[PDB]
């Protein structure tokens, strides 16, 4: 329980990169949240959009 | 069928061309959703429901 600020740096940062990733898999709203689906489902004028 | 009595089919276990669909001019309309028409020939389904 002493490092607590030390401890805390480190797991800001964790958390940060964490959130960062997870976002990869959110949507926005689009069809996919993955890229390939997208390119491989969609000619290019709709998967542009 | 009527349209309040529509007629589904479970397409099963096989291989299928959508190009001998997608190119037939004997279709008046041919929209798709989610997919491109001209894409279908390079996915696979878990099933298709006609």
């Amino acid at each position: 329980s002493a490092l607590g600020k030390l401890q805390d740096v480190v797991n800001q940062n964790a958390q940060a990169l964490n959130t960062l990733v997870k976002q990869l898999s959110s949507n926005f709203g689009a069809i996919s949240s993955v890229l390939n689906d997208i390119l491989s489902r969609l000619d290019k004028v709709e998967a542009e959009v | 069928a009527s349209v309040y009595a529509w007629n589904r089919k479970r397409i099963s276990n096989c291989v299928a061309d959508y190009s001998v669909l997608y190119n037939s001019a004997s279709f008046s309309t041919f929209k798709c959703y989610g997919v491109s028409p001209t894409k279908l020939n390079d996915l696979c389904f878990t099933n298709v429901y006609a």
